[PDB]
């Protein structure tokens, strides 16, 4: 049961009590993911219109 | 002094954000018009509260906050609400149609077209900082925007602000206050793509807030206002060290250092006490030992689980009010001899403690009663993985039938992203078991 | 109309409980994966406790205590007794035991072993484990340890009771099985009815190679014993006959000489882990049936052998007990439109 | 500002549409001349969803009345709220469709569809943000059936990313106009499986039985049937016309109710349904027992024959929101064998303070139940009964159709039934 690093100031205080010792994707890569999804949306919209055209 | 930028995304993030800033102003003596009498350095200064507020020549204190929602009806509340004068229009960003509880829609479809706009409005705030620490990102797991657009925002923030820290405050889906069925999908999609971009996340389970409101406040059917005023107290206790003088958790980096020794296991459990009803005749003021002891009762945790059957990796005690280190240790000693507190063998069995003498501020006319002392315990338990198990299980029930998947594929997401996300959560559940079980 | 689900088809006990619930016409059984249940008769291994208590407006109850394995595992029980101050290492009703991996208590076991061998004391130990049907009795430490290395699971070596209480006629060993029910409020109900699983072979202290006269398990006596069913039907004597015998032979009663100690042991063990398994302030409720196994020496001192987490029952007592399980454990949480002994204690 | 463009086609579609605009106009405080005369701000909070705002604070419905004969639309224009509809929104021909799907879809209808889309385009171009479209029509006639599905198909072409929702009246021999109704209904159902996101299935037989057995009406009229559709249409559209987060817009509702794209046919339900013992207050338990009772449902299908994929309930009035949750959770927990276990929490409840006219409190039910296959089976059986003999086909081949198109539609609907079945197990 030890208290360490007791820091006191006008508005409060903080300390530590030990009870026992121990024992990314780039900007280009994101535009490609975003544009890939946009493309698949465009493809599924083309098939819809092509189906309505028929 | 270093600045922190708060980002609020979706209905949940925006409404919770509105509640916190209402509370920050009451705490720092700020008025709805932005004036702060106690601030004697007019038009500038590097006080602790300046990490969350900027200052104009007229003496206004402006939150370092951004509100992003793909639909205007909620942010419109802020524009005309009580604190309309605090934020300038650039800080409030809205689309015209929401994501429809569809992660793919908020991340791919609508997110793609509004991402650059948000990043810019954030760049504007960053340009007013002399030493930005990072961001605080509020959002919901279930919402199409809260989930889908946030993960994209996190990915870009890691690109534009690599060395900056990012904390989350995420709302875990609960059926009692939700009307969306696909929230398990969104929760796991967003946790997969956001995991590597978040240094520390505080999950709040609406089921936990709901029960606390029904049990401790005696609200028969709690509203979002009830849930948010309580959530903002917990948030205030967590951000208090960034806004007030102190030596514990004085920057966003110290949150990872003190609470997340393993990067993927960065979901500390939050426990708060006391929560007393303001309608009560008059409550007996609880002691340091009693409120501290309450921190190990499951009934006041932000996520329902059983820490008795996990292992702690870290533990912070944040007190506000009349508390002294003498009474803290006295209570902690008494709790070790009664409670079941097993730490991981590669971590010390210790408690970092912070005390702020200013007791919790309560919104006038709110549901919470004024108390002379309160505490919020931040402990990293493997038991919070129960929240993943539940969520992951609901995901498996629907996905086995491919239910609702067509809505996501229709927005441009590949079906493989579902399994790739689930395979990651399966990996996440294993890391928790490898650390906490024998 | 309450609802329950079954997830352990191999449980004779709760299979009879599921039959009684349906008989009342006020309980409805659902599919094993339907989450909208009031009661769960859960699986023995890896019961998903994390998913209990998260159904709006459903009070959910389960027939197992998360963490009770600490008491129902061979090596776990030894670790619990030596470390828990409420039981202390000097516990007087549990045989000297040691956890031996194939931390580890090898050198501590040999130390106490060497002390007995030097002091002319009876040095007969028994090695066992949880992964058994796999037991070995020997007075040589070399054989015990060598037997454990041949396997691959944790074992326990505890002192063998060389002076057991021998029933007459027959000169035969035995063990007492007590069924104990713990409800959601952590009340401890001892079933008034117990059973002695007796050995049909005369006890022989000069031959630990034939394990039929030393092991009182019901399966071993019915397979390797040739006098099965001679003295009592199925090598099962019940408390009525056992009490009459103690009065004719020893001039005492089963209550005074044994039951008081059994009730004490049951309390001490369960009260110990109450903080770790209590569901008092939890989002779900738990109850569980336990099977305590005791030994009795010729001095009339009771010894705790093990604790079963999913115990079966004696055929003649399934009705009374299972019905009692519904009265105190299930219908107390879900009331409908004593055979137990309450062991009071301080919560 | 999330606007909806309403379309009503054919005789049935227009008589029901007229009553719908009559019912909600009263709820939002709009009078027959379009002048607001309410007393609550909740009335106008979402009024732009269905009403355009013109000069003089006049609210004009965003409805487009369509037909191939003038007869019915002349009744609407002479009806109680006829003067409230935009005069330009009346698009009609003179030939009629003679209860012939092929006429409304391929011949007479095609001649008129272009001018309808000109009005649709006119209304969309003034919407700040268009949610989607809702169409009212019968499937057993010619105009609302043949031309109605023609509009949906052409509206989807021009607005492929907008929600298309319809209230569809299914024909029943008990309430029949002609014997060809099975033919027309079968041909439309295939159009709907393809080109709608949500279709409220309204069976005239259920509406009849309810009027005879429950409402105790000796001889029910089409007007009496339409009173039930009015009340139901007002109920389902409450979440859209008043403030709320549950099923707020049309897309969120479709996302939470439609797990699979082709299984988007709902069973509506309403409570109470009382005969003239009509002033008695109705408690929350009674609203829930009746709301889930098959007798209170309008698809003529016993839900106990199938399983609910998802359920949406809306309670209107000043009541115990706590008592609502307790009763709704009682029905799920006491009949869980009728809810798919592989969709967690598939029963969402919404509450609204404003009750319908002349009622303390009411409840509307929207179920995506696999029992709906019983409805499509009836149609498919009546269809095949005549089609195996090629009876009455000449009316259709004489309009350019080939028998092959009938065989295809038959197969498409039988597939739709086989799809509901595999999810019911
Ligand atoms: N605690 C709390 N939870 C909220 C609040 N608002 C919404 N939620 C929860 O958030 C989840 C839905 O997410 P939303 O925020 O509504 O969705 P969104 O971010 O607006 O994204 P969209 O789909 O485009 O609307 C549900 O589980 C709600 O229970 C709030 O104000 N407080
Ligand atoms: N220390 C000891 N001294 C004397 N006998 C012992 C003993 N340990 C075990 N036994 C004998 O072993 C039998 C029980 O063995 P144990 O309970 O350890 O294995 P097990 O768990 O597979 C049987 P069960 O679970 O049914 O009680 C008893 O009948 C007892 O006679
Ligand atoms: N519920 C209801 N059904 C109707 C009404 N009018 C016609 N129907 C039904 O609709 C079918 C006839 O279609 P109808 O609308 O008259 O054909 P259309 O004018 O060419 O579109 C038959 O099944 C009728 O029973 C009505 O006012 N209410
Ligand atoms: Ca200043
Ligand atoms: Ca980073
Ligand atoms: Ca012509
Ligand atoms: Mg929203
Ligand atoms: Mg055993
Ligand atoms: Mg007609």
């Amino acid at each position: 049961m030890e208290v360490i690093e007791l820091n006191k100031c006008t508005s409060g205080q903080s300390f530590e009590v030990i009870l026992k010792p121990p024992s990314d994707p780039s900007l280009e890569e994101i535009q490609k993911k975003l544009e890939a999804a946009e493309e698949r949306r465009k493809y599924q919209e083309a098939e819809l219109l092509k189906h309505l055209a028929e | 002094m270093r600045e922190c930028i708060s980002i609020h995304v979706g209905q949940a993030g925006v409404q919770i954000g509105n509640a916190c800033w209402e509370l920050y102003c009451l705490e720092h003596g700020i008025q709805p018009d932005g004036q702060m009498p106690s601030d004697k350095t007019i038009g500038g200064g590097d006080d602790s509260f300046n990490t969350f507020f900027s200052e104009t020549g007229a003496g206004k204190h402006v939150p370092r906050a951004v509100f992003v929602d793909l639909e205007p009806t909620v942010i419109d509340e802020v524009r005309t609400g009580t604190y309309r004068q605090l934020f300038h229009p650039e800080q409030l960003i809205t689309g015209k149609e929401d994501a429809a509880n569809n992660y793919a829609r908020g991340h791919y479809t609508i997110g793609k077209e509004i991402i650059d706009l948000v990043l810019d409005r954030i760049r504007k705030l960053a340009d007013q900082c002399t030493g930005l620490q990072g961001f605080l990102v509020f959002h919901s797991f279930g919402g199409g925007t809260g989930s889908g657009f946030t993960s994209l925002l996190m990915e870009r923030l890691s690109v534009d602000y690599g060395k900056k820290s990012k904390l989350e405050f995420s709302i875990y889906p609960a059926p009692q206050v939700s009307t969306a069925v696909v929230e398990p999908y969104n929760s796991i999609l967003t946790t997969h793509t956001t995991l590597e971009h978040s240094d520390c996340a505080f999950m709040v389970d609406n089921e936990a807030i709901y029960d606390i409101c029904r049990r401790n406040l005696d609200i028969e059917r709690p509203t979002y206002t009830n849930l948010n005023r309580l959530i903002s107290q917990i948030v205030s206790s967590i951000t208090a060290s960034l806004r007030f003088d102190g030596a514990l958790n004085v920057d966003l980096t110290e949150f990872q250092t003190n609470l997340v020794p393993y990067p993927r296991i960065h979901f500390p459990l939050a426990t708060y006490a006391p929560v007393i009803s303001a309608e009560k005749a008059y409550h007996e003021q609880l002691s340091v030992a009693e409120i501290t002891n309450a921190c190990f009762e499951p009934a006041n945790q932000m996520v329902k689980c059983d820490p008795r059957h996990g292992k702690y990796m870290a533990c912070c005690l944040l007190y506000r009010g009349d508390v002294v280190p003498k009474d803290v240790n006295a209570a902690i000693a008494t709790i070790k001899t009664k409670r079941s507190i097993q730490f991981v063998d590669w971590c010390p069995t210790g408690f970092k403690v912070g005390i702020n003498y200013q007791p919790p501020t309560v919104v006038p006319g709110g549901d919470l009663a004024k108390v002379q002392r309160a505490v919020c315990m931040l402990s990293n338990t493997t038991a919070i993985a129960e929240a993943w198990a539940r969520l992951d299980h609901k995901f498996d029930l629907m996905y086995a039938k491919r239910a609702f998947v067509h809505w996501y594929v229709g927005e441009g997401m590949e079906e493989g992203e579902f399994s790739e996300a689930r395979e990651d959560m399966a990996a996440l559940e294993k890391d928790y078991e490898e650390v906490g079980v024998d | 109309m309450y609802t329950f689900v079954v997830r352990d088809e191999n449980s004779s006990v709760y299979a009879e409980v599921s039959r009684l619930l349906l008989a009342t016409g006020q309980w409805k059984r659902l599919r094993k994966d339907n989450p909208r249940f009031n009661l769960m008769l859960g699986e023995r291994n890896r019961l998903p406790f994390g998913r209990l208590g998260h159904e709006p407006g459903l009070v959910q109850l389960v027939n197992y205590y998360r963490g009770a394995d600490k008491l129902c595992r061979k090596a776990s029980l030894v670790k619990l007794i030596k470390t828990s101050p409420e039981l202390s290492e000097s516990c007087t009703w549990f045989p000297e035991s040691y956890v031996i991996y194939p931390t580890d208590e090898r050198e501590v076991f040999l130390a106490a072993y060497n002390r007995r061998r030097e002091g002319r004391e009876g040095n007969v130990w028994i090695a066992k484990s949880s992964a058994g049907a796999g037991i070995l009795i020997s007075s040589e430490a070399s054989e015990l340890l060598d037997f454990i290395d041949e396997q691959g699971q944790v074992h326990v070596i505890q002192k063998y009771l060389e002076k057991p209480l021998l029933l007459e006629p027959g000169h035969r060993k035995f063990d007492i099985r007590s069924w104990v029910l713990v409800d959601h409020l952590y009340n401890i109900y001892l079933y008034r009815e117990g059973v002695l699983r007796t050995s049909s072979e005369p006890y022989n202290s000069a031959n630990f190679q034939d394990k039929t006269c030393h092991l009182t398990n019901h399966c071993i006596q019915k397979e390797y014993s040739k006098n099965y069913g001679r003295y009592e039907e199925g090598n099962e004597m019940f408390f009525e006959e056992f009490n009459q015998y103690l009065m004719d032979a020893l001039n005492t009663t089963l209550e005074n000489s044994i039951l008081l100690q059994i009730k004490h042991i049951i309390r001490s063990c369960l009260m110990c882990i109450e903080p770790a398994i209590s569901t008092k302030h939890l989002h779900y409720q738990s109850f569980q049936l336990f099977g305590f196994d005791f030994m009795v020496d010729e001095e009339l001192k009771v010894w705790l052998i093990e604790v079963n987490g999913a115990p079966a029952c004696a055929q003649k007592l399934y009705a009374e007990l299972c019905q009692g399980i519904v009265d105190v454990a299930i219908s107390s949480v879900f009331p409908l439109a004593s055979i137990f002994i309450k062991l009071h204690h301080h919560h | 500002m999330r606007e909806i463009v309403h379309i009503q086609a054919g005789q049935c579609g227009n008589q029901i549409g007229a009553k719908f605009w009559e019912v909600i106009s009263d709820e939002h405080g709009i009078d027959p001349t379009g002048s607001y005369h309410g007393d609550s701000d909740l009335q106008l909070e979402r009024i732009n969803v269905y009403y355009n705002e013109a000069t003089g604070n006049k609210y004009v419905p965003r409805a487009i009345l369509v037909d191939l004969e003038p007869g019915t639309m002349d009744s609407v224009r002479s009806g109680p709220f006829g003067q409230i509809f935009r005069p330009d929104n009346f698009v009609f021909g003179q030939s009629g469709a003679g209860n012939n799907w092929a006429k409304g879809h391929y011949t007479e209808g095609a001649e008129l569809v272009d001018s309808v889309l000109d009005v649709v385009r006119k209304e969309s171009e003034s919407c700040d943000c268009l949610q989607g479209f809702q169409l009212t029509h019968s499937l057993g006639g010619g105009t609302g059936s043949g031309m109605g599905t023609l509009l949906i198909s052409k509206i989807r072409e021009e607005y492929p990313d907008r929600i298309m929702n319809t209230f569809s009246v299914m024909p029943s021999p008990k309430v029949s106009d002609t014997v060809v109704e099975p033919y027309n209904a079968t041909l439309s159902v295939h159009q709907l499986v393809e080109n709608t996101d949500e279709t409220y299935c309204i069976d005239n037989e259920a509406l009849y039985d309810i009027c005879f057995r429950t409402l105790k009406l000796t001889t029910p009229t089409y007007g009496d049937l339409n009173h039930l559709v009015s009340a139901t249409m007002s109920g389902v559209t409450t979440c859209l016309r008043f403030p709320g987060q549950l099923n707020a817009d049309l897309r969120k509702l479709a996302v939470n109710m439609v797990p699979f794209p082709r299984l988007h046919f709902f069973m509506p339900g309403f409570a109470p349904l009382t005969s003239r013992q009509q002033y008695r207050a109705l408690t929350v338990p009674e609203l829930t027992q009746q709301m889930f009772d098959s007798k209170n449902m309008m698809a003529a299908c016993d839900p106990r024959h199938g399983r609910y994929l998802t359920v949406a309930a809306i309670f209107r009035g000043r009541m115990s929101m706590k008592e609502v949750d307790e009763q709704m959770l009682n029905v799920q927990n006491k009949n869980s064998s009728y809810f798919v276990e592989w969709i967690p929490n598939n029963v969402k409840t919404a509450v609204c303070d404003i009750p319908p006219r002349g009622l303390k409190m009411s409840a509307t039910f929207i179920g995506n139940s696999t029992a709906i296959q019983e409805l499509f089976k009836r149609i498919s059986e009546q269809f095949t009964a005549m089609f195996r003999r090629k009876a009455f086909l000449h009316w259709y081949t004489g309009e350019g159709m080939d028998e092959m198109e009938f065989t295809e539609a038959e197969s498409n609907m039988n597939d739709l039934v086989s799809e509901y079945q595999q999810y019911q197990d």
